[PDB]
C-alpha cells in the first residue's frame, strides 16, 4: 500500500479526479508521467504530482 | 479499476 | 513503483540532481551503480544510491 | 524522462 | 566492474 500526503489542497478539473485537503492521506494506485492515480473520499481518480509528498514508516 | 473509464481515460 | 526512503539529506549540486531530507520517500526511476535517477514531488534528478534505502 | 536531458547527461 | 555512474 503507497501512500501520499497532500502538500496543497486539490479540486477535482474533471470527473476522474479526486478532491482533497492538505494534510490529507491519499492511497496511490497507479502513475503517467506528471499525475497518480489514487484513492481518497470513497472516490478513485487522477492528482497531479506537484500536490502531494509520498509518505512511510 | 485498471479497465474502468476513469482510469484508462487519463487525467487530461 | 519501488520507493526508497532517505536515510541521511542530500542536497543538490547540479541543476538534474534531487534535494531531500532524512526521511523522505522518493520514487525510483532507474539505478546505476553509484546513483539513481528519481523523483519527488513531480521533480526528477539524480542521488547517491548510498543515502536511501528500499522500502 | 529517458530522452531528457536530465538523465542523458548523467549525474557528474 | 561497475559502469561510470
Amino acid at each position: 500500500l503507497l501512500q501520499a500526503q497532500a502538500l496543497y489542497p486539490w479540486r477535482a478539473k474533471k470527473d476522474n479526479h479526486l478532491n482533497f485537503n492538505k494534510n490529507d492521506v491519499i492511497t496511490v494506485l497507479e502513475q503517467q508521467d506528471m499525475w497518480w492515480f489514487g484513492e481518497v473520499q470513497g472516490q478513485k481518480g487522477w492528482f497531479p504530482k506537484s500536490y502531494v509528498k509520498l509518505i512511510s514508516a | 479499476w485498471r479497465d474502468s473509464s476513469g482510469y484508462v481515460m487519463g487525467p487530461w
